[PDB]
């Protein structure tokens, strides 16, 4: 386990600026690339941008361009995020991703960690890259199969990796870019991709596997992760 | 040091390669450019990071000392007591200074031979198609752009798709032309 | 016909060294790092003498024993040397 | 006083008590992790 | 060794050279004769020194020693004492022992690169000027004197300027010519 | 490894070389097959035979362990006679541990030299008599028969011999008589 | 008796008083600083 | 140091099998060549095959081909002799015999170290090397034992030399390179001359007499080749 | 800290030899050339030759090619001058002195470290760099003194400087390229120009007041070279 532990629940105005940070256990955390994804209510993941600790270098999307800087800062194992001219639709939830990735810049950067998540309202004076049904509804003790599908700028060429999300949780890594799977998780979640279509089968389902699952990788034309819309899965 | 490269043949590093260890530059009728070998450098962490954790885990059996009281007439084994914890605070730190001195050297010359194997990887597919120049760097017979650069970049050039474009350049300044 | 070798020094050298895989190496060049003499005699440590107590033991002179005379009030020293089995105990 | 750290090793006190890092008599402990440096 | 240089494709070293760790046979029409790359044998040393100075200023800080005395019903703790000073005295000189054993085969490995990079020096500048022959050593397509020599042993060869000369011996024990 | 032989342009060893670590496979107009350079895996045998000696004759100048006896109120020096003893188990563990942790580590780059130092012995045997063909495997512009091999194999290979054999082939490929 | 030197270490005695080299067990102790003599 | 420890001395009927078993003292038991050497009732050497224990392939003589069958367990540290269908001839006492080299095909396959011996016997011979039968020279002389070969053996791969007095397994007085191991006394020197190899005893003494075996590899037989014998009597 | 020691003071009879020597207390001592450098009554510096302790090869002056034979010891950490052929001209105090190059021949050839001096009395100069003897400047100003010198020489190597109070032996107070050592204060600078060099002091006081050396290689006249000196004088 490495924690990553993220700033307390800011409250700003309109036109504004927000410093959120976040901070890693591990002490060899220069060598691991950090993000800062963000959703708002009722919604999906978008990723804003990232920072490799090592060399400086941050990525990120077009649509914050000029208006987010995020850098890290080796001596104290801290990232930073703060974005600009901030108005109403970034209230959000900005959770904040670790890839075993060094950089953040290609298929490589699949998020393996995420911080607790920093509240930001902004208290007054969204458009996905991938596809996934919005719900599959499967009994007890099946087999279901969520799909993500997308074009060849990514899904096609960098592979796709998957997640899960609690209601109330942030999201554990399901697997890996490459079909592999992390430690915690059961054979149950067998991960596969065939070509332009990414799909992960669960079999045997139980109580605990209902929650909203989201797909992601890195496309070549946008230069930036994307994730699908996410799919909520029901059992009983 | 040992094995050539770094502080060697290829004099200096560069600046403007800001994204990665190690990389190429190349210079073409399109563009120039530097790009880091991200693989490479990859790889290159996942070996300094294996080793920092490989310490850390070596280290937590290490001599833990919790104290003892002792008389005014007890004096020669709170000396024993006393030479004892000098003593193994004394071996556990030469210990770890003599462990980083030595992995510090294993790890600069780890550097060294993955610029060099970098390099030799380049050369072994170029082969009579580039010239080596022998600072760190090939010129081409055949004029080669941007996607066949990121061949040679990402390993899976084609020596025998420029073949004769380039050995007719190595046929005409070998002066052999000049006989007719 | 003109020509350029490279090479490595050798020379009448007889002293051997050892290493993890390699037993006896003989090489052109070693280093002994150990001392292995001494003098046989008690001296100063910095012109600072010794307290050669003889045939007393310490007992034998703090006591005040009759035989350990010649130490009946001693100039400062450097470190004792008593004997293994001092005649002149209690 | 207390440490809050996940360093390998320290130089406060040799008595410590808790779940530590493991004193040495050292002032100084840096690993290298990347190539040596220059100017070109 | 390791690197294949010392005990390698340069078979045993040369009695003749004195003056320094490594260097440069040659031959020409004035010339043959030995000379030592001093600035290189030079760094060698500077090596192998700051390795000596390293070890001695690692052990200082041993495990002291000063004494202690037992009465006769004591035993137990007298022989406590005991292992504790032989126990000490069995890891330093292991360390010692150790130590010594593997910095000396990491010295005569050293050794084994600055004669291999030396080779690839001299090769690098020279490059289809001169013919490498492959037991350690090139010979020239150009005639290269005396002041030449020095140029290729301090590194300061001029390719170019020799091409010509050169390359029309290529050209020649090419039997290119011998079609007319 | 550091010398980027095994798992790097040599891209896997070879199954059926059964009868030792590193050698050749080849094919001429008679047949295929592989030969082990017994040789040269018993001058690695030898070496890491001497290592796992070595070890051994170093420990047993480890820590002696003999034990003792405490009564209920000596309680303290009783500790002291744990806090050592752990302390020395601790101490020779890591020795342990580490020293079989580091000689890990050259062993394995220690024959990705030994390959690698045979690539290259090779090839300075054939010089432009044979094509670097860059994935471990040369190619000879002279045909080359069992006796050959055994040359090249054995290491007393002959340039001179195949010289104008050679450089007919050489000379065509450069379609330089291609101007009839 | 009284040693005399400049050694990192030496094998005289244990226990000594003073400046002095580092008592280790063994007969001999020797750096390798030059290169392979194997000539010719 | 080694200790090569045989087994029990099995006896047994024709068309019966037998499961020899040489164990090994020494923590570096693969990186040596075993290699099995049967001496049937009077009669000298003959080697049936040996193994690389270290990596598993083994060697064969022609007259074994399809019969025998040598391995070794690394984790145990001891090799094996699976020998088949043996009838009268078979009957022998068995050495096992460690080379100084790692695998068993070449020149360099000589025996350093022999096991203690394993009589095995069945219920109801052919030398490969040139060996005067006897020789005869007398006390505080010197004498010269000859063993002659032809260029698949002594030719090229060179011959190593082997002393056995009765009762005892043989011992090693020479390499191929007739540099004498630690063990051997100074006036037993050995040397070669083109197809011919000779040992020359210098000082006798009553200590010398019993057997002495000349071997090499032959490269035409793919084989370990030993000389008839030769009985030394100081006199 | 290194320290050279040498030997007792002694007086001899023209024709007869001499044999003088120093011995170093740092253990990494064959890793530094040592040299030797007389100092006859009153003048200036001169150096007779040097050796390579690691090696063992010397080079000599030509004014002394056979007459002297200097060599270093490598079990006992000592280098000795053997002064054969003595007369009355040789009438000096002469210093061991160690340079950081392992070798002498060459710039790199500069004195760090100086013995106390070694007074050979016999019983019954020209310098190759040019220093005006001379300059005198007033209290807490700079001086800037000058050896010149040319292509064999400064114009190549450039130079190391040296400073002398009476009765002790000197020290060296720039490398050859213009860095200043340990202990040397930080108003010193060490500069050159050409084939002309000036060590520039700055903010005198009546410690600087001594003779000043400065010293190369000359690579025609293959050997070391000092100018005739500089006393500086405060007031
Ligand atoms: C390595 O060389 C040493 C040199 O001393 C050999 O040491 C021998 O040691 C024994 C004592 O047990 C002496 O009786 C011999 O005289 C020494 N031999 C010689 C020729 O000096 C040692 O045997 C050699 N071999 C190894 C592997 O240690």
């Amino acid at each position: 386990q490495v924690q990553l532990v993220q700033s307390g629940a800011e409250v700003k105005k309109p036109g504004s600026s927000v410093k959120v940070s976040c901070t890693s256990s591990e002490v060899t955390f220069s060598s691991f690339a950090i993000s800062w994804v963000r959703q708002a209510p009722g919604q999906g993941l978008e990723w804003l941008g990232g920072i490799s600790p090592m060399f400086g270098t941050p990525n990120y999307a077009q649509k914050f361009q000029g208006r987010v800087t995020i850098t890290a800062d080796q001596s104290t194992r801290t990232a930073y995020m703060d974005l600009r001219s901030l108005r109403s639709e970034d209230t959000a939830v900005y959770y904040c991703a670790r890839s075993p990735s060094y950089i953040c810049s290609g298929g490589t950067c699949v998020f393996d960690h995420w911080g607790q998540g920093t509240l930001v309202t902004v208290s007054s004076g969204i458009q996905p890259g991938l596809t996934q049904p919005p719900s599959v509804s499967k009994g007890l003790r099946q087999t279901a199969t969520l799909t993500c599908t997308g074009n060849s700028n990514n899904v096609g060429n960098q592979g796709a990796a998957w997640l899960q999300q609690h209601q109330g949780h942030p999201p554990k890594l399901l697997s890996y870019r490459n079909n592999d799977r992390p430690s915690g998780i059961s054979e149950r979640f067998s991960a596969s991709r065939s070509g332009n279509t990414a799909s992960l089968t669960i079999t045997g389902l139980q109580p605990e596997d209902e929650a909203d699952y989201y797909c992601s990788t890195w496309d070549s034309s946008l230069s930036a992760v994307v994730f699908g819309g996410g799919t909520k899965l029901t059992v009983l | 040091g040992l094995f050539g490269a770094i502080a060697g043949f290829i004099e200096g590093g560069w600046q403007g390669m800001v994204d990665g260890w190690y990389g190429y530059h190349h210079s073409n009728e399109q563009g120039s450019g530097y790009a880091a070998d991200k693989e490479s450098t990859q790889k290159a962490i996942d070996g300094v990071t294996n080793k920092v954790n490989s310490i850390i885990d070596k280290m937590n059996t290490q001599f833990e000392a919790v104290g003892r009281e002792f008389n005014n007439l007890e004096r020669r084994i709170e000396n024993l007591n006393k030479k004892m914890e000098d003593g193994f605070l004394d071996v556990w730190t030469y210990n770890a200074e003599l462990l980083v001195l030595m992995e510090n050297e294993r790890t600069l010359d780890f550097h060294d031979s993955n610029v060099k194997n970098l390099y030799d990887k380049v050369r072994l597919q170029l082969r009579d198609n580039a010239k080596e120049l022998g600072n760190g760097c090939f010129e081409f017979y055949h004029k080669c752009d941007n996607e066949c650069m990121e061949s040679v970049r990402n390993g899976t050039y084609d020596y025998p798709q420029y073949s004769e474009e380039a050995r007719l350049k190595r046929e005409e300044i070998s002066g052999v032309r000049s006989l007719v | 016909e003109d020509q350029i070798c490279i090479g490595y020094h050798a020379n009448n050298s007889t002293e051997q060294v050892d290493t993890i895989m390699e037993k006896n190496v003989t090489v052109t060049h070693a280093q002994d790092i150990l001392e292995k003499k001494h003098n046989g005699k008690l001296c100063d440590l910095d012109g600072v003498k010794p307290l050669i107590l003889r045939d007393c033991s310490v007992a034998g002179w703090l006591l005040g024993n009759p035989m350990c005379d010649e130490f009946i009030n001693v100039p400062e020293w450097s470190y004792i040397v008593e004997k293994a089995n001092p005649v002149n105990d209690l | 006083g207390a440490i809050n750290s996940s360093m390998p090793f320290h130089n406060i006190h040799p008595l410590t008590i808790g779940e530590c890092p493991k004193y040495v008599k050292s002032n100084r402990l840096v690993l290298a992790t990347g190539l040596r440096n220059s100017p070109q």
